[PDB]
């Protein structure tokens, strides 16, 4: 209810653009002045630009002055951000936002796109099974890994079937590698059972991507 | 330097009084400068609006006040909930400035990185890879001392780290080190051995495991 | 009689000068106008109630600075509408009260065709106004003296 929306993950090699889109209903629109916020990871969110429903009349800072094309379509209520230029730098989260005619301020934000540039050409995950070694106590104070080493599209879905053994894991974040790839990993300490479940089925589910049963992982150490 | 804020993160305990400052080059308009939080990978949600005025849909416990030159924000209690990057936007001139903003996490105590080994795959090296993994877990600075050694040998320059985000159990954090060698530089040595040394005052941890074993 | 501002700093008895800092809305397309609501800003009070009934009057409202090149339209008084900067005294209005009567003034201004990026200026001057104090026990005549400075940026937006 009178709030905004505008699409997912727009990962695209650096080309001409991403010309993402953002939709709007509830509030009496194109009366209302809107603006954009870009956010670099963990950077500052400088604001970019301005478009105006009303009548578009938009207008962008100096800094991201070559990269922005923001208009509107009045009838669905819907804004669009267009890259003039590439960013091939600027993988940053780019969000609606809408300004309140009363005290003037950012308000009622767009949910955000994720851009992100790279060219790997739509990799698919593998596993590894990170071996927990030592003694382990079958299942204890000793950790496995699910270790995915390669893969272009972000939205890699390594976690397990709902939850790894009575749940708790810690699934990393992005790394870029070292010479243009991706690769995350998991780790879970198994603290439960002792070599009777011996499930772990890890499942990739990444888009293009299998389950991969994980090869009941071997726990064993030669 | 239109705009400025310092420092780049604060942190608080549940119940403890957090103060912002955000520092501008000339005095502004007064009452006009906006404050918003911004979640991790979650859109940003406003707080105030200009000086001590409430944005829609904020508690009372928030507030915020300041001056002409140089204003504030005050969280008078913490509960958790709003662990969330605040950035102060100035309503003076254009361009318009969002300041460097101060990813403010929740604060416990110093927690220990307890250190974890993990020998690489024996199927990997069919395409001349062996990725040794260290794990670092629960401890709280992003910052933890780390170090990394091959037979006793001093190896930098191929080290890897990985940081976790916040946690939402217990606020702590989760590092993985990664090394890319191959299969022959795997063979050449013997001893793998990481380092973390956050309690090396009296006795530091330099776990390691013994090759083919 | 003493009038005042939101600031709290104005001129007192007899003239004087001052300056009124207001917030104008950050961006107004051309045709819908904000309204400087100096109503809100300016307030002014008889300081010698009952047998002398006040007399207050725009005499002089000039529009420079900042506005004689940006958003600049009417004075609105007591509702009537006056082409600004007022080129003749307004019609006039009383006050004869003990309460800081608000001064029925908004600055209905208006972007002109030929704006660009932001017209004016934070810290820019964009109103004056002038006002005349008449009594009714004698014929003395004082000026008020306000000038009216935005703290804020104010930028039509402009496309093609």
């Amino acid at each position: 209810e009178v709030q905004l929306q505008q699409p997912g993950p727009v990962l695209v090699k650096p080309g001409p653009s991403v010309k993402i889109s953002c939709k709007a209903s509830g509030f009496t629109f194109t009366d209302y002045f809107i603006h954009w916020v870009k956010q670099s990871h963990g950077k500052s969110l400088e604001w970019i630009g301005l478009v105006s429903p009303y009548n578009g009349g938009t207008y962008y800072n100096q800094q991201f002055k070559g990269k922005a094309t923001l208009t509107v379509d009045t009838s669905s209520s819907t804004a669009y951000m267009d890259l003039n230029s590439l960013t091939s730098e600027d993988s940053a989260v780019y969000y609606c936002t809408r300004l309140l005619r009363g005290y003037w301020y950012f308000d009622v934000w767009g949910t955000g796109t994720t851009v992100t540039v790279s060219s790997a050409s739509t990799k698919g995950p593998s596993v590894f099974p990170l071996a927990p070694s030592s003694k382990s106590t079958s299942g204890g104070t000793a950790a496995l890994g699910c270790l995915v080493k390669d893969y272009f599209p972000e939205p890699v879905t390594v976690s397990w079937n709902s939850g790894a053994l009575t749940s708790g894991v810690h699934t990393f974040p992005a790394v870029l590698q070292s010479s243009g790839l991706y690769s995350l990993s998991s780790v879970v300490t198994v603290p439960s059972s002792s070599l009777g479940t011996q499930t772990y089925i890890c499942n990739v589910n990444h888009k293009p991507s299998n389950t991969k049963v994980d090869k009941k992982v071997e726990p064993k150490s030669c | 330097i239109v705009l400025t804020q310092s420092p780049a993160l604060m942190a608080a305990s549940p119940g403890e009084k957090v103060t912002i400052t955000c520092s501008v080059s000339s005095s502004i308009g007064s009452s006009n400068l906006h404050w918003y939080q911004q979640k991790s990978e979650t859109s940003p949600k406003p707080w105030i609006y200009g000086t001590s005025n409430l944005a829609s849909g904020v508690p009372v416990r928030f507030s915020g006040s300041g001056s002409g030159t140089s204003y504030s924000l005050t969280i008078s209690s913490m509960e958790a909930e709003d662990a969330a990057t605040y950035y102060c936007q100035q309503w003076s001139t254009y361009p318009y400035t969002f300041g460097g903003g101060t990813k403010l996490e929740i604060k416990r105590t110093v927690a220990a990185p307890s250190v974890f080994i993990f020998p690489p795959s024996d199927e990997q090296l069919k395409s001349g890879t062996a990725s040794v993994v260290c794990l670092l877990n629960n401890f709280y600075p992003r910052e933890a001392k780390v170090q990394w050694k091959v037979d006793n040998a001093l190896q930098s320059g191929n080290s890897q780290e990985s940081v976790t985000e916040q946690d939402s159990k217990d606020s702590t954090y989760s590092l993985s080190s990664t090394l890319t060698l191959s299969k022959a530089d795997y063979e050449k040595h013997k001893v793998y051995a990481c380092e973390v040394t956050h309690q090396g005052l009296s006795s530091p941890v330099t776990k390691s495991f013994n090759r083919g074993e | 009689f003493a009038c005042k501002t939101a600031n709290g700093t104005a001129i007192p008895i007899g003239g004087g000068s001052a300056n009124v800092y207001v917030n104008l809305a950050p961006a107004v397309n051309v045709g819908q106008n904000l309204v400087v609501d100096l109503s809100t800003q300016i307030f002014c009070h008889n300081d010698y109630p009952e047998t002398i009934t006040d007399y207050v009057t725009l005499q002089r409202g000039a529009a420079y600075g900042g506005v004689l090149s940006s958003f600049s339209g009417t004075v609105k008084y007591n509702g009537s509408s006056y082409p600004f900067p007022t080129t003749s005294e307004t019609p006039r209005v009383v006050y004869n009260s003990r309460t800081d009567k608000p001064w029925p003034v908004a600055l209905y201004l208006t972007p002109v065709s030929s704006a660009g990026g932001v017209a004016i200026k934070a810290g820019s001057l964009i109103a004056v106004l002038i006002l005349r104090q008449t009594n009714n026990y004698n014929s003395d005549d004082f000026q008020f003296v306000w000038n009216i400075y935005a703290n804020n940026d104010v930028v039509v937006p402009t496309g093609g």
